[PDB]
């Protein structure tokens, strides 16, 4: 996981700073360590390793646990620092299901990690009073509500709170708290009568105290997988499926986990009753719809019953499995081209394949097929069982079948995207300190502007900023911008891709 | 049998396939609003330690007139174990 | 006016770390990349060609030739190495053993190791006391390999992981799909039944569908010790400082300086006598050469890979010349020197 | 060389050095068996532990922790010849105080 | 095109010193001229 | 003008070991830090005094006698505010070639921060007006070798009214 | 008392000869180099120059004999220096 | 040349098992030392010629090997010493160089390399 | 007609373009017919049937074109559109019909219809990154580096 390490090393110190990558990354290298191997092993001063372990335990990227002799081990989750890229889609999914307010609200918990919910609206008020304008103000009413709402919908969930250290052995306290969670209140919202107005930042006790929130990224993975197959089976079929999928989906939402191979049974009348009345479709119409999509050659859905009229179920992992081969077969084609995707499709339907065979069920003339093989293996997306006519298995006698793994194939393609996000983000920095000086002449010619900009602000400090010698070298600054903005939008892109692969690669784990 | 080729390979050799072009629309316009933001608001926040500076020269009078104050979050001790307080 | 740089300091070594370089690391420390097959250029005056093996640029061999990266003669020339790209990587044979050593220790599925958490936290203790010597350093090798081995079915993901074995030479095979006289489980069924096609375009394969367990090539092994979790790493008892499990296969070979291999210009003759090296070193570009040309004008599966072990073999005897599992059909003509040999001996 | 028609000089064989230990002469046996005979001089980088020519590194591309260092020309092929082997001998330099 | 000759000469390496007793020049078939002298001390 | 502290590796040959030992390192620190600037310190004048001179080895190699001396030596550093008085040694239209006096020529002031009548048209004139003050902004390093200066720093010029020359 | 000072009575051979060193350069000159030279690369086993082959293959005089002391000239000198005083600070 | 009064008068002289170049006014040495081959090394190092250091006498057809063995063979059936025959495979491979005499039937080699 | 002859094998000679300008046309047809069936929207079971097309409807078709001088059996018209399956551009599906006017397949005929793709290229496919050839030896210091990349470069410059 040596790109993964590298990844977490450039986004810890584009976001956290440098004395706390430092201790990340040993973290994550080394595994479960206590502070004080960490601090000599590191070979800085004490209490810089206590200001990260404590603003890395803040952002929920690491955690602490006890064990013999009451020592702590502090560990990383490289998975909670990977999914922190993701911030972005986390705020614009939740901007669009939702107003600006849990936008801002769903924001200030991914840049502070642990708040309560006074704290978070009263952010959210302030941050919101330079927005509107006008005089008016706003109240906590209707962020409290937002807040709820994101709170049944288990977008947020509350972080895991220490349990009553009165009640539970009062004396002598352990090292660490121990902090449990408890299902019951993992979405409960205590009542908040007091209300407010936010100030308008001039510059001229706490009843929910020891409840902390937390984006729940399990619920963005969950929403973003259940948009992904619809607008899959949008482009398969039609937007009516799409709407279909949709609300069985959204059904389907609050009865089921996160894991799980298929959804609980749903029946075609309850999914017509919860329907959007915006549709003018009847019973059989929608019940057509379902026999189709248990005929699709995907099988995105299935029958697995007949009580209760039309009786249906989604298929996960199924679905996770076409998403993945989709991207794989998209990636080959764009890295390959139209023929070397055509091969590979034709060696991925059928389990083993000889080169004779690929060439005819291809319709590839010699000399080009073999070609195509032989680079995509070597890109390690195929295997060759090479199945023995005697144990020495000499290659002049045994034969050489083709076959996709497609686990190992998603796995080296998401290490391969990992690499990319950190060669964008290597070149993104590279960019930014090769022009420093650049950029500090901008600055300091558009702060001479943003100074006096209304108290003593004469004209006469306007026809002089474009006299410097930075006009010749504006075409070089808004280079310099275009090519951050594409480095992001890639970067921002390729997390897309990371997600799918990411989210087909733990449906098939167990963990047993 | 294969000729021998007189200059070895070039560093960035040529391939006849392009990367597609980004993604356009509002959304991505807004992943770059959206992703500049945080980038430049993180930086100031107190989560954001850089590093100490040190070896300062002297003190002087203005020390005060550009003494760097910024609020200090205090973290929830009752959270934290005890081995992290300075 | 002048920066202050040290001009000479009494420097003594220390102590010598041991390891591997990755092939970036490799790559930076080698200077040109040697791709021509060939040792001298077509002119009657002995020249050598230029990108090519016995290049000047890489030290000197010859009292009169100067070499080109350092001006300098041969008694003040330290010598220059440099990296020969391969098309497909193949074992090292002094690491073979490690190779499959750690395969037995990590999961084919999912990079992990079998060994419980609890165990796990066990050696990372065991582990972590200071002074901790080769012996002991041996002894817990042997330990914990022979407490993963004692386990079959994986504690991470749950995928069947049976016993892996070196059939022939330098070639590993990892017996998922083992013989089961009780009662036969799903999975290896579903992977009999796969063979549809195989079956019926031929019928050989019914009676050798049984021991066809999985040949790791150095590409698919390869790919698994690219993503190998770094905190894993330590309980391998190999040092992540001193290099990285993804290094044991190789890439990339360092042909020597030239103070290694002289070159004595016979003027008796029309001849320089070169060693053992430099031939094993045009033996394997021209293997890379060779199937390069049979990638591009697409020859049969069956070549490829006799080519492939052709070329890892003739590293191994490059690396060392005397083995013990080499075919009679492909042993060397003459005995050569290689670098064991090289090394050991009165 | 070997041979006296080479010009051959006398060989120190493995029981002179160990007479040569018996008696504790270390800087006799240094004379002997590094100076008079395979003394050179190279440059090592004590940041990645690797060898250099004429004070420059050619891994780090610096020459700011690039040092000289006397050694027997016979333990430099041997180190080259390890690192052809991919077995890089990491020479962690110090001072001699 | 022109030849160019280099000399090898064949010298007396010897810390004493030698006298010459008889020189013998024989042809073979190669063309190759043979001589031998015998140093007598 | 600063003192630093400097621990450092003095060979003293055997044919000076008549000579008394605190007067010889002095003579060879002296010899070894003069006219050079030490990396990311500055341009070091000469040794102050010697704080710590512990035991005099003798190697088996060379022979010479070898101590680690401790020491503070003054160096020429400004704090980034510090007004130096320095006499014009050189102008170019770019920016003016001001030398401290007899100290170093490595200060040269960028001509673009002062009130605009600055103009330099290669005839020697140092400022169009409406013993040199001088006020350094940052420091800056290099290295020197890098194949088989380094202290030249910005200065500003304020409206410091300049009663004595205009 | 070297064969037997580990609890075990160790042999001159090669086995108990690596049981009872740890200097990877003599070991592998001793016997069998190419194993011992791969299995000290993988672990990564650094080794020390206090023992003697290592002192003569690396060229620095050996701990035995004369060079396990240090010898110090007897030169006219002042430990601490009187220090200038400083006037400013 | 010499470095110090630039006299260019230096000349080889055997010294006592020690080969250097010294000027022959000064009696200063300009280049100590010389290296040479160990035979030891010399019996294990095997000699390369430019004819297969360059790709050639690979490209040597099945017909140019049929007649450079005739060559061998009628030189030997002679009893002919081996510099003839170096000298006739020399003179054939510089023969066959033409493009109208590798073109031709197996009459024309026979009576080429009877030529 | 496995060991010598067939339509594309003539001569001893692969016959690209005529399995191109093929498999062109008939993606054309499905497209077409695939429009026509969403253009219908009389109901979802009718618009799927008619999007649907057989391959004797398709031979048919393609001998009314005439392109090629050889006659093409029901053979190559489904390996046609088999080859047209392996780009990932149509979909078949096998029918129970016991006779008709294919009488192909004994009770049994394969019905073919243009299908859109599943998802559109993802962002991997849109960085130089991705689509590197010397992608492995990438380092973060050295002569293949991120920051002085010519794809890149390329890449930012278009
Ligand atoms: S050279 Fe640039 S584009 Fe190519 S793999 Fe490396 S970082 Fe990516
Ligand atoms: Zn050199
Ligand atoms: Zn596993
Ligand atoms: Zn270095
Ligand atoms: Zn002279």
């Amino acid at each position: 996981t040596q790109a993964e390490i590298k990844l977490c090393s450039l986004l810890l110190q584009e976001h956290f700073g440098e004395i706390v990558e430092k201790i990340g990354v040993h973290l994550i290298r080394t595994g479960s360590q206590p502070l004080r191997v960490i601090a000599h092993d590191t070979g800085t001063s004490l209490d810089q390793v206590k200001k990260a372990l404590c603003v890395l335990v803040q952002h929920n990227l690491v955690s602490y646990q006890v064990h013999k002799r009451g020592v702590v081990e502090y560990e990383a989750q490289c998975s909670r620092v990977l999914r922190m890229l993701r911030y972005p889609r986390y705020i614009y999914t939740t901007k669009t299901l939702y107003s600006d307010t849990g936008e801002l609200i769903v924001e200030e918990l991914l840049l502070n990690g642990k708040l309560t919910m006074s704290a978070v609206v009263k952010k959210v008020a302030d941050r919101l009073t330079e927005t509107m304008e006008d005089g008016k103000t706003m109240d906590y009413a209707e962020v409290s509500n937002t807040f709820v709402r994101l709170a049944d919908t288990h977008f947020v969930q509350r972080c895991p709170s220490v349990p009553t250290t009165e009640n539970s052995d009062p004396g002598p306290p352990p090292p660490a708290p121990t902090l449990v969670i408890n299902e019951k209140d993992m979405y409960l919202v205590p009542k908040l009568s007091l209300i407010g107005k936010g100030k308008r930042r001039r510059s001229s006790p706490i009843p929910d105290d020891g409840i902390y929130w937390q984006a729940n990224l399990d619920r963005f993975h969950q929403h973003f997988r259940d948009q992904a197959i619809v607008s899959a089976v949008a482009n398969r079929m039609d937007q009516t499926s799409s709407e279909i999928v949709r609300t069985m989906l959204r059904m389907s939402e609050i009865t089921t986990s996160s894991s799980a191979p298929f959804t609980q049974p749903l029946s075609s009348n309850e999914i017509f009753r919860s329907l959007p009345v915006g549709y003018n479709i009847s019973k059989q119409v929608l019940d057509q719809y379902l026999t189709l999509l248990a005929d699709d050659p995907l099988e995105f859905v299935g029958k697995s019953g007949d009580s209760g009229g039309g009786m249906y179920v989604i298929n996960l992992h199924k679905a996770l499995a076409s998403l993945a081969t989709a991207t794989l077969e998209s990636v080959v084609q764009e890295r390959f081209g139209s023929r070397c995707a055509r091969i590979f499709r034709l060696v991925l339907q059928k389990k083993h394949i000889e080169q004779k065979q690929v060439e005819d069920f291809a319709m590839i003339p010699a000399k080009e097929a073999k070609d195509m093989l032989y680079k995509m293996l070597s890109e390690n997306f195929m295997s060759l069982q090479e199945i023995p006519k005697t144990p020495d298995h000499a290659p002049s006698r045994t034969f050489y079948l083709y076959t996709v793994n497609i686990l190992s194939a998603a796995r080296m393609l998401l290490h391969r995207c990992y690499k990319s996000i950190a060669n964008l983000i290597e070149r993104r920095q590279f960019e930014t300190k090769e022009n420093k000086r650049l950029l500090e002449k901008s600055q300091r010619v558009e702060a001479i502007i943003a100074s006096m900009q209304a108290t003593g602000a004469e004209e006469a400090q306007l026809q002089e900023i474009e006299e410097m010698i930075t006009a010749p070298e504006r075409q070089q600054l808004e280079t310099l911008k275009r090519n951050v903005n594409k480095l992001d939008a890639s970067e921002i892109q390729v997390d897309e891709t990371i997600f799918l692969l990411e989210s087909y690669i733990e449906c098939t784990m167990k963990r047993q | 049998l294969p000729d021998v080729v007189l200059k070895p390979p070039p560093l960035f050799p040529d391939t006849d396939y392009k990367p597609v072009p980004l993604k356009t629309g509002e959304g991505e316009e807004y992943m770059l609003a959206l992703k500049q933001e945080l980038r430049e608001t993180m930086k100031r926040m107190p989560y954001f330690i850089e590093t100490p500076e040190e070896r300062q020269d002297i003190e002087r009078y203005s020390k005060r007139y550009m003494k760097v104050y910024k609020e200090e979050w205090i973290p929830d001790w009752r959270r934290l174990p005890r081995e992290m307080m300075p | 006016k002048e920066q202050f740089r040290e001009t000479d300091v009494a420097k003594k070594i220390s102590h010598i770390c041991f390891g591997m370089k990755s092939p970036e690391e490799m790559r930076q420390q080698a200077h040109i990349q040697v791709v021509s097959k060939n040792l001298y250029s077509q002119d009657n005056q002995h020249a050598p060609l230029l990108y090519g093996v016995l290049d000047h640029r890489m030290g000197t061999s010859e009292k009169d030739r100067p070499c080109e990266t350092c001006g300098k003669n041969l008694a003040d020339c330290l010598g220059h190495y440099g990296y020969i790209d391969l098309e497909l990587p193949c074992f090292h044979v002094g690491y073979f053993r490690a190779v499959i050593g750690i395969l037995q220790m990590i999961c084919k599925t999912c990079c992990h190791i079998m060994l419980s958490q609890e165990e796990k936290k066990q050696f990372l203790d065991y582990l972590k006391r200071p002074g901790l010597t080769y012996l002991q350093k041996r002894g817990l090798k042997k330990k914990i390999s022979d407490k993963c081995r004692k386990k079959n079915i994986c504690h991470h993901c749950g995928a069947f992981n049976g016993t892996v074995k070196k059939c022939g030479l330098l070639k590993i095979i990892h017996e998922k799909y083992k013989t089961n006289k009780k009662v036969v489980d799903p999975i290896v069924s579903n992977f009999l039944q796969s063979f549809e096609t195989a079956i019926e375009h031929n019928k050989e394969v019914e009676p050798l569908l049984g021991r066809a367990q999985e040949n790791l090539n150095p590409l698919v092994v390869l790919n698994l010790f690219k993503r190998i979790p770094a905190e894993d790493v330590p309980l391998l008892l190999m040092n992540p400082e001193a290099g990285k499990p993804s290094d044991l296969i190789l890439t990339r070979l360092l042909v020597p300086p030239l103070c290694i291999r002289p070159s004595v210009v016979s003027d008796l003759k029309s001849g320089t006598n070169e060693d053992d090296l430099t031939m094993k070193l045009t033996e394997i570009i021209f293997l890379n050469d060779v199937i390069k040309k049979h990638r591009i004008s697409g020859a049969k599966t069956q070549m490829i890979m006799e080519d492939w072990d052709f070329l890892q073999l003739q590293c191994a005897l490059y690396i060392n010349s005397e083995l013990s599992g080499i075919p009679l059909n492909m042993a060397p003509k003459k005995w050569t020197r290689g670098f064991v040999q090289r090394l050991k001996g009165k | 060389t070997e041979g006296r028609s080479r010009d051959g000089g006398l060989r120190l064989g493995e029981m002179e050095r160990d007479c040569l230990i018996g008696y504790g002469a270390s800087m006799l046996l240094l004379e002997r068996l590094m100076i008079s005979s395979d003394a050179f001089e190279v440059d090592v980088c004590g940041q990645c532990g690797l060898l250099g020519y004429s004070g420059w590194c050619h891994y780090c591309k610096s020459s700011c922790h690039v040092s000289s260092l006397r050694i027997p020309y016979a333990c430099k092929l041997l180190f080259q010849e390890l690192q052809s082997m991919n077995i890089i001998p990491r020479l962690k330099l110090s001072k001699y105080n | 095109q022109q030849p160019q000759y280099k000399d090898v000469p064949i010298t007396y390496k010897g810390a004493t010193d030698s006298y010459i007793e008889k020189v013998m020049i024989s042809s073979n078939a190669e063309d190759a001229f043979l001589i031998k002298m015998l140093l007598r001390q | 003008f600063v003192l630093v502290e400097m621990v450092d590796t003095v060979r003293i040959p055997p044919w000076q070991f008549e000579r008394k030992l605190n007067d010889s390192i002095a003579e060879e620190l002296n010899k070894k830090l003069a006219n050079k600037v030490v990396y990311n310190v500055g341009l070091c004048i000469c040794l102050f005094d010697i704080t710590k001179l512990e035991d005099a080895y003798v190697f088996p190699g060379d022979g010479a006698s070898h101590t680690k001396v401790h020491f503070r030596c003054v160096v020429f550093h400004p704090f980034l505010d510090e007004i130096l008085i320095g006499k014009i040694k050189g102008c170019s239209p770019e920016g003016v070639h001001v030398s401290l006096g007899f100290f170093d020529d490595i200060l040269i002031p960028p001509e673009s921060l002062q009130q605009p009548a600055k103009f330099d048209e290669a005839e020697q004139v140092w400022v169009w007006e409406y013993g040199e003050e001088i006020r350094f902004r940052v420091v800056d390093e290099s290295f020197v070798d890098t194949s088989p200066y380094t202290l030249v720093g910005s200065i500003s010029e304020p409206g410091l009214g300049l009663l004595s020359w205009w | 008392d070297l064969m037997t000072y580990k609890g075990e009575v160790l042999g001159i051979t090669r086995f108990g000869l690596a049981k009872m060193k740890e200097s990877v350069l003599m070991l592998a000159s001793f016997e069998k180099t190419a194993d011992h030279l791969f299995d000290a690369a993988y672990f990564g086993q650094k080794d020390s120059v206090c023992g003697v082959s290592e002192c003569i293959i690396m060229g620095i005089p050996m701990n035995i004999g004369t060079g396990l002391f240090k010898l110090l000239h007897k030169a006219d000198r002042d430990p601490n220096p009187p220090k200038r005083p400083l006037i400013f600070d | 040349r010499c470095p110090d009064c630039g006299s260019t008068e230096l000349v080889e002289d055997s010294h006592y098992s020690q080969s250097q170049l010294v000027c022959s006014d000064c009696g200063c040495v300009v280049t100590e030392g010389v290296l040479t081959t160990t035979f030891s090394d010399e019996g294990n190092l095997r000699e390369v010629t430019y004819s297969r250091s360059t790709g050639e006498n690979e490209q040597v057809s099945r017909s140019q090997q049929r007649g450079l063995r005739r060559v061998r063979d009628l030189c030997r059936v002679l009893q002919l010493p081996p510099t003839f025959e170096d000298t006739a495979v020399a003179y054939y491979q510089q023969a066959y160089r033409h493009s109208g005499i590798r073109a031709a039937r197996l009459q024309k080699k026979e009576v080429l390399v009877g030529c | 007609r496995s060991v010598t002859g067939g339509a594309w094998y003539s001569d001893q000679d692969f016959e690209s373009e005529f399995v191109e300008v093929l498999n062109q046309q008939c993606f054309k047809f499905l497209q077409s017919k695939a429009e026509t069936a969403r253009e219908s929207k009389q109901n979802p079971m009718i618009q799927r049937n008619s999007s649907f097309a057989s391959s004797h409807e398709v031979w048919k078709y393609i001998c009314e074109l005439g392109i090629s001088k050889v006659e093409l059996s029901m053979e190559d018209i489904e390996t046609i559109l088999n080859t047209l399956i392996y780009d990932g551009k149509v979909e078949m599906t096998i029918i129970a019909a016991k006779e008709g006017t294919v009488g192909s397949v004994d009770g049994h005929m394969k019905l073919y219809r243009a299908v859109n793709p599943i998802i559109p290229p993802t962002g991997l496919v849109r960085a130089p990154c991705g689509l590197c050839p010397v992608f492995d030896d990438c380092h973060e210091g050295g002569e293949i580096s991120p920051s002085n990349c010519i794809y890149m470069t390329e890449w930012l410059e278009f």
